[PDB]
């Protein structure tokens, strides 16, 4: 009861710590490169946009948790909840689709497949990422319309509606994550085939795309299953749906080499 | 006897050195003690000419001070309207390797060339509306370092074969070949009178050739490394040599010695392109460290820094009216400064 | 607006020129440029036929990839101030003839030709402009190498030798000796593969090396390493 | 360089036709094309214009909707589709090449033209003389007043002078009020002040005879003038 | 052979040595006089009013 709620609150607090650390790290190091005139490629531009979106989303989630903790009527004043849900859906859609767009950037820049359509799309990475964001704005509008649909349906007759809004947003979030997982698996497959061929003549990201997928599926099962401590499923959904904007940022820091060099510089500053 | 000839050459060199030492009493620095300093000049990028997709190696202004010809390794010369950033026409070069370009004083012809040992001269004003290759001059056994139009019919071109040549357009042959440089000739600049021109080369030497005669009138050797750029003083009685020794030097034709050097400790990199202002009080030189430095001419002082280029600056020019400075660089961005 | 009809038409012509420039640049980006180098005997011309004055350009398409080979051996001038003209070449093909281990230079016969090739390889591989440019090393003329190896040991070229005089061991030793001159081991990779006069497969090794280098460049640009 | 046209003749009114101007001798892809008109005994009138790449397709007010102007660049041809003819379009149609860059010569070459006969806020420039008897070897002046100042803020005047010899196609004489088109003798010169402009001819010859027309080029309506006729 | 090249070098030096050289002070004075005379006509040295600059 109270013990698990407090534990999940601590989990949320720690994951705020790690997510803000990672996102502030990324944004600050790229801004320092910008002001000092250092190298600014496209990958760090996308990373800046992603990190800013993630920092906004993590602040929004923690604000929802705070108004859940600071003052409860201000957590249940309805209209506040409508505005908060709308802002969160916009921000989260932007974050998840920018992550998928970065995945598309990586795949269409690195993978060396021979498919005709793959070759036809390979050379258009900026066009494809812009088109992806623009066309997924349609999914964003569709999702917003559905969110308002269920909010009106519930209010005309909200913790059960919380279990329904988490469901619909979970499905919408699973879509781009499935796209990104497919892209990453195909990219690793292409790199493995290339390595094998050239021998005849990374891991942490896979661990993420396995474990986070399993955790999100388990959360979906829980939503479809026993809903004990309904007053705490909201915070459970908060932690589970806000974990990705933190651990994925950490994966990005481990991945990009400039972020790794900046991490080494920070470690040198520590000593 | 070879030894006797070498002794005679050494005696001649000693006599030249003695004459140069006698002809100098006070350096240009000492005489310019009372001249009012230019002061720091704050220059900004008025226009940026994007469109090249490779490193830019040469850029030349037209007479009208509005048209700019830019050569890049991508294989396409681009002609820009400088007032409004517009591409007049783009010429697809046959050889993607280009290290020089020229705009004729008339404005009807554009020359280029490079590691193809070919001086490709294209005609812009054409009935057909395209830009065809009027001539493809051949005969240089080395890369075409520089090319400058004397007029619509003659072009002076320096090659890496330690030679320069004065080609006639219609005949396509070298009217006069200037030889005598020990190292590969790497840049040339014509005097305003279009009668003398000075070529600086690998041997740390700049030789002042007479176009009409065909012999080296004077040779000035004061550097210690390669000479990459050269530009006449507006008067025509002096010029500036940019070297890999990080120092420009001002050579006076009539004095025949180095008037004053331009060296500063914090800059060790080479110099790629050197130009002059219209009045001549300013020497803009494009250094190897992604920058262009504006020095005083009468004093060896840093008048300004044209920082803002991401990569190596290879071409640097000044309009005839002196209203702008194009300092195109290797990051594929011409930049107009004022 | 504040522009004339002629001015607007000029801007539109500039836009058309920009579109043509972008199309040509997109075509060239997919394209690959290679720099072919040789020293001493310079048997590269022979292997020129296997995948097929100033700069000599040979264009050839293999597996839908458009290679642009550049041969510069006829430049015969100060290399250091035109070498930077090929900054950004995908890979550098260095062809060294094994027969040069004994053949001496035409001038100053006290100097071995293979050692001259090694000096040129040091100059090019360790040059500042080619820090990120890979090298494809064809140890060609392996047939004449095999014919002549059993006459004298590699001591004539490399005294510091402690191996037999068979083709395989000597080939390994010369490959290792050439690779040892790469000071910046991590920045660039040397793809070594022995060839002969009659080889119809060298294009495959070129293609594999270029696809590896292209993937490495894409990984670096994406920031992986 | 040739721009011979094809199509025309006598047409039933209100029907439809097509005029095909064949492009040969020059890079037609990089040139804009202007269709201009010539009434049987009257002056010129701009009709239609398509730029390089067909990205700019402007029409005169009289021929909006009814007309269509297109170009087959690979085939090097210019097509003018004509719908809903009326009696005002009985005229001679010219296809005109115009390249547009700094220092260019718009309206440089004019095709021979094809004749068409059907059965039964724009700058109005004036050439009040419209007729001036001349003698060979005489300096003459030919004026063309403009309603609005053709001196644009960019610093370029936009008055064009063309000459049409009897039974021929008009040929460029002067562009931008000062510059001289290639192939024009130095005797011809132009001057103006932004509103009133005039040609000056140092010496008159047999070739100089014909009709001289003045063109504005600020707004794309591109109204010509009545023109001045030279008579020996 | 190389003797001809040495003779050519010696001759070139001989013709280069027999030229009129003026005092370095005179050369510097002429150069600074030209610099001063056209100093006011240098837009780069003294920036013109923005309205009078084509490159606004
Ligand atoms: C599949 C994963 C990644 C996504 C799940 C996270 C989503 C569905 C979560 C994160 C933020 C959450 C919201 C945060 C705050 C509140 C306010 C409260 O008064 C009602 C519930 C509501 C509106 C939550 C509903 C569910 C929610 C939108
Ligand atoms: O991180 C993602 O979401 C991702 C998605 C698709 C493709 C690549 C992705 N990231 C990534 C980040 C660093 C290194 C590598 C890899 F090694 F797989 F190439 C992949």
């Amino acid at each position: 009861g109270g013990v698990i709620k407090s534990i999940f609150t601590f989990v949320l607090i720690v994951e705020f710590i790690i997510g803000n650390l990672g996102n502030s790290f990324i944004a600050l190091v790229n801004c320092i490169d910008w002001v000092k005139g250092r190298k600014i490629s496209s990958v760090d531009r996308i990373l800046t946009a992603l990190a800013i979106s993630r920092i906004s989303l993590v602040w929004l989630i923690f604000g929802s948790w705070c108004v859940s903790v600071f003052f409860p009527a201000l957590f249940a004043t309805e209209k506040m909840f409508r505005m908060l849900t709308n802002i969160w859906t916009v921000i989260n859609h932007f974050s998840v689709w920018l992550a998928t767009g970065l995945g598309t950037f990586y795949f269409l820049k690195i993978a060396n497949f021979s498919n005709s359509i793959f070759l036809y799309l390979k050379w258009r990475v900026k066009k494809v990422v812009l088109v992806l964001l623009l066309v997924t704005s349609v999914f964003l509008f569709l999702n917003i319309a559905l969110i308002n649909i269920h909010i009106n349906a519930s209010i005309n007759g909200f913790t059960r509606f919380s279990s329904l809004i988490v469901l619909t947003s979970t499905v919408f979030i699973f879509i781009p994550f499935t796209l990104s997982l497919a892209m990453f698996l195909l990219l690793i497959f292409s790199m493995w085939k290339h390595r094998k061929k050239m021998q005849h003549t990374v891991k942490s990201v896979i661990t993420f795309f396995l474990l986070y997928a399993i955790f999100s599926l388990s959360f979906f099962i829980s939503v479809w299953t026993s809903e004990r401590l309904e007053e705490n499923l909201i915070i459970l959904s908060q932690v589970m749906g806000m974990a990705y904007p933190s651990c994925h940022s950490c994966v990005l820091i481990l991945g990009n080499k400039k972020l790794r060099q900046a991490s080494l510089s920070v470690l040198l500053w520590l000593r | 006897e070879l030894d006797q000839l070498r002794q005679e050459a050494e005696q001649l060199k000693n006599q030249i050195r003695d004459a140069r030492k006698a002809c100098a009493d006070a350096t240009l620095s000492q005489i310019t003690n009372n001249i009012d300093p230019v002061g720091r000049i704050q220059m900004r990028t008025r226009r940026t000419l994007r469109g090249h997709l490779a490193k830019i190696y040469a850029m030349h202004w037209g007479t009208d001070s509005r048209l700019l010809v830019s050569a890049s390794q991508d294989g396409k010369l681009i002609i820009w309207d400088s007032y409004t950033t517009n591409k007049v026409h783009a010429i697809p070069l046959r050889s993607s390797w280009v290290m020089t370009c020229a705009y004729a004083p008339s404005g009807n012809y554009v020359a280029c060339g490079g590691l193809d040992n070919i001086c490709s001269i294209y005609n812009l004003k054409t009935r057909e509306g395209n830009v065809r290759v009027s001539r493809e001059l051949a005969g240089h056994t080395g890369y075409l370092s520089c090319c400058r139009f004397l007029d619509d019919n003659q072009i002076v071109t320096s090659s890496g074969d330690t030679t320069c040549a004065l080609w006639d357009i219609e005949t396509g042959q070298q009217t006069t070949t200037f030889t005598g440089h020990t190292g590969d000739v790497m840049s040339l600049s014509l005097a305003p009178d279009t009668r003398l021109f000075v070529s600086g080369a690998c041997d740390a030497s700049a030789k002042l050739w007479d176009v009409r005669e065909g012999m080296c009138r004077q040779t000035f050797t004061g550097h210690e490394s390669d000479i990459n750029a050269i530009c006449f003083f507006p008067n025509g009685n002096a010029f500036a040599t940019g070297s890999d020794d990080a120092t420009c030097r001002l050579f006076d034709l009539r004095a025949d010695q180095e008037l004053m050097t331009y060296s500063h400790d914090n800059i060790i990199c080479g110099i790629t392109s050197v130009s002059f202002s219209k009045s001549g009080r300013l020497l803009l030189a494009g250094y190897d460290d992604f920058n262009c430095n504006v020095w005083d001419a009468l004093k060896a002082d840093r008048a300004g820094v044209l920082a803002g280029h991401d990569n190596r600056v290879s071409c640097l020019g000044v309009t005839d009216d002196g209203m702008a400075v194009a300092t195109g660089s290797w990051d594929s961005f011409l930049k107009i400064w004022n | 607006c504040t522009l004339s009809a002629e001015d607007k038409a000029a801007v539109e012509r500039s836009k058309m020129i920009d579109r043509n420039l972008r199309e040509d640049g997109e075509k060239a980006a997919r394209e690959v440029k290679l720099l072919l180098l040789g020293a001493g005997e310079s048997g590269k011309s022979t292997i020129v036929k296997q995948m097929k004055t100033g700069i000599v350009e040979t264009h050839f398409t293999f597996k839908d990839l458009h290679f642009k080979m550049f041969d510069v051996g006829a430049q015969r001038s100060e290399r250091k101030k035109w070498i930077h003209c090929f900054e950004g070449v995908t890979a550098i093909i260095f062809c060294v003839a094994l027969s040069d281990y004994d053949l001496v230079l035409a001038e100053d016969e006290e100097m071995n030709r293979m050692h001259e090739s090694m000096k040129l390889f040091d100059s090019i591989c360790n040059n500042k402009w080619f820090t990120d440019t890979s090298i494809i090393l064809f140890l060609n003329k392996k047939d004449l190498f095999e014919e002549k190896i059993k006459k004298s040991p590699l001591t004539i070229c490399y005294p510091e030798y402690a191996g037999s005089n068979t083709y395989e061991e000597a080939a390994a030793y010369i490959q290792c000796q050439f690779e040892d001159l790469n000071k910046r081991k991590d920045t660039k990779e040397i793809y070594t593969h022995f060839t002969c006069s009659t080889d119809t497969k060298n294009v495959q090794f070129v293609f594999d090396a270029v696809t590896d280098v292209i993937i490495k460049n894409n990984l670096k640009d994406c920031g992986l390493f | 360089v040739q721009l011979v046209e094809s199509g025309g003749g006598l047409v039933q009114p209100g029907g439809s036709r097509k005029l095909s101007c064949s492009a040969s001798g020059f890079a037609f892809s990089s040139f804009g094309m202007h269709w201009v008109r010539q009434a049987p005994e009257k002056g010129l009138e701009w009709v239609a214009y398509i730029s390089s790449g067909s990205g700019t397709i402007y029409y005169a007010d009289t021929v909006k909707g009814r007309f269509t102007i297109s170009r087959d660049d690979p085939k090097n041809t210019l097509f003018l589709q004509m719908t809903s003819l009326r009696s005002e379009d009985t005229a001679m149609y010219y296809c005109v090449r115009s390249i547009y860059y700094y220092g260019s010569s718009p309206f440089d070459f004019w095709g021979q033209g094809t004749t068409l006969t059907v059965s039964s806020s724009d700058i109005v420039m004036t050439q009040a003389t419209s007729s001036v008897p001349v003698t060979p070897g005489e300096s003459v002046s030919i004026s063309c007043r403009s309603s609005k100042s053709l001196l644009h803020s960019n610093g370029n005047t936009y008055l064009y002078w063309f000459l049409q010899r009897p039974g021929q196609s008009p040929q460029l004489l002067i562009y931008r009020m000062s510059n001289l088109a290639s192939g024009v003798p130095d005797r011809f010169s132009g001057s103006g002040s932004g509103t009133a402009f005039t040609l000056t001819i140092s010496r008159l010859e047999a070739e100089d005879v014909g009709v001289y027309y003045c063109m504005q080029h600020l707004e794309y309506p591109l109204t010509f003038g009545a023109g001045t006729k030279l008579e020996l | 052979a190389s003797i001809a090249q040495a003779r050519k070098l010696v001759e070139q030096l001989k013709m280069e040595a027999n030229i009129d050289r003026i005092k370095v002070s005179k050369a510097a004075a002429d150069l600074m006089a030209y610099c001063e005379a056209h100093a006011k006509e240098d837009p780069l040295l003294t920036p013109v009013p923005a309205s009078e600059n084509p490159f606004r």
